[PDB]
């Protein structure tokens, strides 16, 4: 961007935001199920661990399509493993491109 | 007495009945249309018009001259009626696509899967999509 | 009041108009839809202070005379945002930003509710944030957030 | 806290309603009472209790660490106030009103929790505070009280999905409508 | 002072008061006062 | 009102009680020449009849309409408001003068004939570029340069204030004033108090903002700007970053290059027209004085060349006094460390230090700044 907008007079503060580390994946994880019917034992940690700090977008693109695969199998409650069945899936579009 | 004076009112109706569209009113029984001619009018009622039965869209009935509400309306839009669904398939089968495995179960799952299973995307509430934006080389 | 109806349903429409501004002599300034713009009067039961700058009218059509203030429209920025249609969001759906919230509250939210607080050390208050990193990081939802 | 506070009640019911079973349950009862600083809700189980004569440093040593949270609140308001976060004064006692519902009785637990219910713009602190309000009207009967927040929690819920704040809360409408004999 | 106000006390009873939106002074219109207020009005044509 | 404008005397001369005593003449001869009006031929009040006389041939439809031509013999072709024009004629309480070619005015109803005139709302753009208040402090807010503080009071002050010492040397104050230098020096510091100083009306413009998309529209917006400039009285207008709108381009403006160029064209024009200019001063400023075209540098359009060296460091000090005034400064700090901390450290730089140390005081609640402030502080705000 400009140097003139680089005058250290003109803006008062920059404020850098990380990419999530694997405490950070979780809890949005955590905020953004609980609008899902879920199935008791999930383990979100490992879910977590299975994406290696994409952003906090590719966690809502993973748990929005989860209840797509319980749906497709006619369920009524999200399972554990429709969610390493999309990480795996959202990654693969990681890996595309 | 009352009962004939209850069928005397419509007399405004006959046929050259005002075609409006209702926006709002400021009171009881006292509204706010705007005319089909392109301007907006301040109008006054008849009685016996269900008020139940109006604001979403449908077009409402206006006196050529007083310009006042004379009588709601069935829907109606000319553009392309209806699709009339006899002589109007374009005879294209599922099968005629060949190759595209990926799209055609994934618009299926958009638009008609929570037109017919509304309640499972009621029931685990996954927000089922309002439009789709379909795009690409042609052909 | 039902016979009174028979007779009453005689008579024309009501124009709606557009206060733009109001002038000396118990007169205002009032456009149409498409129509141009009126000098027209008052009537008795209306106040010019209560007429506001920016407001539908109900007018006469004979003589155009002002007959009743209509209700409101939009702001010319409610229908802006409208239009645009962020994703309100709140603290509640913050994943792990805690530390940036803590900076950019010292920025924003304590020049809102202690002012004098700046004044207590005789420094300018802050007018500008850089908010960077990687898209789909939690920017929109922050800013809309605070 | 009022996570273990349903088998205090439940071990009240031990202690009160067997009659010839009320030794261990007034022993463990009070294992449980005259420590975690609890002082107003076991004064008449103390009466359907034996004497306990001296009891008076026990209370004296509880009012006095109540006194010390009561007074680190005093100590918490006036500089939650000098430079404000989002209220942090019905920050600090949204989080210790649910202490002072425990320790004290329903009053300081309700207007501050009837308080910091207008706190939070979101419902994810205020259906919460109405889950408490529940546990708390099982706790007292609150026939009346859980009718009401019943609805007002229920009435959170449309917006999002919030199954782990419905099925959560189908639990409390199914014990309620096993406590009264309401069972299909 | 007094014959100061006394200028506006007595400038006020001609008239050249009430500011206006677009008016002339009222005193200058007296053409159009009687004959060509119904002569240049009532005979008087558009001609778009 | 505009009665008489000898009001010189300025002690108890009897001129003054001679003369205050003949407007008693013209006012006490001619107040028993005001008696006898309606004593004689009532016959209407005149202080409404003949003016409602005036408002019963208007009618309450006042349409407005506009103005396009004149002639002479109160008839002219205004335009409605539908576009459908006519030939009315025009009245005679129009007072046949605010009328020029495109004025909103009032007709009538029936044969829309020209009832009245219009005043116009203004546009927007006036009040958008219009400075209202006074910025900031004075020239005693700026520190150190005390040089050229004397060229901007010498160009643009003095000539307002005393319209003396040009008359008594017989010559005119020099046009174009023109600033110069590194970012950040102050070069819209200075104009700050200037605007503080002057009683003039204030117009200001970036350089950045001049172009526009669509095409012309940029030295449209020239000839209109400068014609506000000229229609109040003696202005000045300022100038920000001209620079750039020779160094970035945008792919917003449907021309190229040779679209600027023909909006400097027209500011060219501008700056020294054959035209009587009048009392319009012109200030800019820029940092990058090498780069847009020296035939708006020459002397006539822009007089007077102003640089802005960087401050030495005993004026850093002073700076530093400056910026550290009214803050609660602990004992703790030596402002002759952080003289040498930048070689070439701006006035921006010092001010960004001091509030930024301010914020780490704010953020451990304390009242006074301490060193380790400044310390860190001027890793924040330097090394990045
Ligand atoms: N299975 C298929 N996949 C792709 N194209 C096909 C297939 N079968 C036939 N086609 C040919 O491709 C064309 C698709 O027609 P269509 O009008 O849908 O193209 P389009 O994508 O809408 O492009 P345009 O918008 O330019 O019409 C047909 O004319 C047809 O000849
Ligand atoms: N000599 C100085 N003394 C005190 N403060 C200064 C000085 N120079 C600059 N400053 C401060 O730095 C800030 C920026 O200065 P200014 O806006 O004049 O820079 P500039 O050269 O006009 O930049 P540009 O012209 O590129 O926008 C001002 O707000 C001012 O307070
Ligand atoms: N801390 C967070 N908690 C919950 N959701 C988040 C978080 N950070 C990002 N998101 C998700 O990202 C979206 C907002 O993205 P954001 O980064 O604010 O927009 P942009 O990409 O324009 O900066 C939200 O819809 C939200 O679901
Ligand atoms: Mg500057």
């Amino acid at each position: 961007l400009d140097s003139a907008l680089l005058r250290p007079g003109r803006i008062d503060r920059k404020i850098e935001f990380p990419p999530p580390n694997e405490e950070a994946r979780l809890d949005i994880l955590k905020i953004h199920s609980r609008k899902m019917n879920l199935t008791r034992g999930i383990n979100l940690r490992k879910i977590a661990e299975l994406m290696p700090g994409a952003s906090g977008a590719e966690v809502k693109g993973v748990c929005t399509e989860a209840g797509m695969y319980a749906l497709r199998e006619r369920r009524v409650h999200v399972t554990q493993e429709d969610f390493e069945m999309a990480v795996a899936k959202v990654m693969q579009k990681d890996s595309e491109k | 007495e009352f009962l004939h004076a209850q069928e005397e009112v419509k007399r405004i109706q006959s046929i050259p009945l005002v075609i409006g569209q209702f926006l709002e009113a400021v009171d009881q029984n006292t509204a706010i249309v705007g005319s089909t001619t392109g301007s907006n009018y301040y109008v006054r009622i008849l009685s016996t018009i269900d008020r139940e039965l109006l604001k979403p869209n449908a077009s409402v009935a206006l006196h050529k001259h007083s310009n006042a509400l004379v009588d709601v309306l069935p829907p109606e839009a000319d553009s392309s009626i209806m699709m009339l669904t006899s002589d109007q398939k374009p005879d294209v089968m599922y099968a005629d696509i060949g190759g595209m495995d990926i799209q055609k179960q994934e618009v299926r799952e958009a638009v008609e899967l929570p037109l017919t299973h509304f309640e499972l995307y009621k029931q685990i509430g996954i927000d089922p999509p309002r439009g789709v934006l379909m795009y690409g080389p042609p052909g | 009041l039902l016979r009174e109806e028979l007779q009453l349903l005689q008579e024309q429409g009501s124009y709606v108009g557009e206060v733009v501004r109001a002038m000396d002599k118990k007169k205002v300034l009032v456009k149409v839809h498409p129509e141009g713009k009126f000098v027209v009067d008052v009537d008795k039961n209306i106040d010019i202070n209560d007429v506001t700058p920016n407001c539908r009218v109900a007018l006469r059509n004979d003589s155009y005379t002002l007959h009743k203030i209509l209700p409101n429209k939009v702001d010319p920025l409610v229908s802006l945002m409208m239009v645009e249609k962020v994703p309100d969001s709140t603290y509640e759906m913050i994943g792990g930003l805690d530390k940036q919230i803590k900076e950019i509250k010292e920025v924003i939210e304590l020049p809102v509710k202690h002012p004098e607080l700046f004044e207590a050390l005789g420094i300018a208050q802050p007018k500008g944030v850089l908010l960077y990193g990687p898209p789909g990081t939690g920017k929109t939802l922050l800013a809309r957030a605070v | 806290p009022k996570n273990p506070d349903l088998r205090i009640a439940q071990l009240r019911f031990l202690l009160s309603l067997p009659e010839h079973r009320g030794d261990a349950a007034v022993r463990d009862e009070l294992m449980a009472a005259v420590r975690d600083n609890n002082m107003a809700p076991y004064y008449e189980a103390l009466c359907k209790s034996l004497d306990w004569q001296i009891d008076v440093d026990l209370l004296n040593k509880m009012k006095k660490a109540n006194e010390d949270e009561l007074k680190r609140l005093d100590e918490e308001l006036e500089d939650a106030e000098k430079n404000l976060g989002e209220s942090e004064i019905r920050d600090a006692m949204m989080a210790k009103a649910e202490y002072l519902c425990r320790i004290g009785d329903k009053e300081g637990a309700l207007t501050a929790f009837r308080k910091t219910y207008d706190k939070t713009v979101a419902l994810g602190h205020r259906l919460d505070i109405v889950f408490y309000l529940l546990r708390i009207g099982l706790f007292y009967m609150d026939n009346d009280l859980i009718t009401r927040n019943t609805e007002k929690a229920k009435s959170l819920i449309e917006e999002g999905g919030d199954w782990d704040r419905r099925n959560r809360l189908k639990v409390y409408q199914g014990l309620y409508c096993v406590a009264i004999r309401d069972f299909k | 002072d007094d014959i100061q106000q006394l200028l506006k006390k007595i400038n006020e009873l001609t008239g050249i008061k009430e500011s206006d939106t677009g008016l002339a002074p009222p005193a200058l219109w007296d053409l159009a006062a009687d004959k060509q207020t119904l002569q240049s009005e009532q005979p008087l044509q558009v001609a778009r | 009102a505009s009665k008489l404008p000898l009001v010189t005397p300025h002690t108890q001369c009897r001129l003054k009680l001679l003369k205050l005593e003949r407007i008693k003449d013209y006012l006490l001869m001619e107040e028993e020449f005001i008696r006898n009006q309606e004593q004689m031929k009532p016959l209407e009040e005149k202080q409404e009849e003949e003016r409602s006389k005036v408002d019963d041939l208007r009618g309450t439809p006042m349409s407005v309409g506009t103005l396009e031509e004149i002639i002479d013999d109160n008839h002219a072709i205004v335009s409605t408001s539908v576009g459908s024009e006519h030939y009315v004629s025009i009245l005679s309480f129009v007072d046949k003068d605010l009328l020029e070619p495109g004025c909103s005015v009032l007709l009538n109803h029936k044969v829309h004939a020209v009832i009245g005139v219009l005043m116009d709302d203004t546009d927007p753009l006036v009040t958008v570029m219009k400075v209202e208040k006074a910025p900031q402090e004075t020239y005693a807010d700026i520190g150190g340069l005390d040089n050229q503080i004397q060229e901007i009071k010498e160009s643009v002050e003095l000539p307002l204030t005393h319209p003396e010492y040009y008359e008594e040397m017989g010559i005119k104050p020099p046009k174009g004033v023109i600033l110069y230098g590194p970012p950040g020096t102050g070069k819209t510091l200075l104009a700050k108090a200037v605007a503080n100083q002057t009683s003039a009306t204030f117009l200001r413009v970036v350089g950045s903002e001049l172009i526009q998309k669509y095409l012309g529209d940029g030295p449209k917006l020239v000839r209109e700007l400068f014609r506000v400039a000229e229609e109040h009285a003696p202005s000045i207008v300022f100038i920000d970053e001209i620079d750039a709108i020779g160094t970035k381009r945008y792919d917003s403006n449907s021309g190229g290059e040779r679209e600027i160029q023909r909006t400097m064209l027209e500011l060219l024009n501008q700056l020294d027209g054959f035209d009587s200019r009048g009392d319009v001063k012109v200030i800019m400023a820029t940092n990058r004085i090498e780069t847009l075209d020296p035939a708006l540098i020459r002397p006539g359009r822009i007089d007077r060349k102003i640089e802005f060296p960087l401050p030495d460091e005993k004026t850093k000090k002073r700076i530093f006094q400056i910026h550290t005034s009214r803050m609660t400064l602990a004992d703790d700090v030596t402002l002759d460390d952080l003289i040498m901390a930048k070689d070439d450290l701006s006035g921006a730089d010092i001010k960004a230090i001091c509030t930024e140390a301010g914020l780490m005081a704010l953020r451990e609640r304390r009242m006074k700044v301490t060193n380790e402030d400044f310390k860190k502080s001027k890793e924040n705000v330097l090394y990045k």
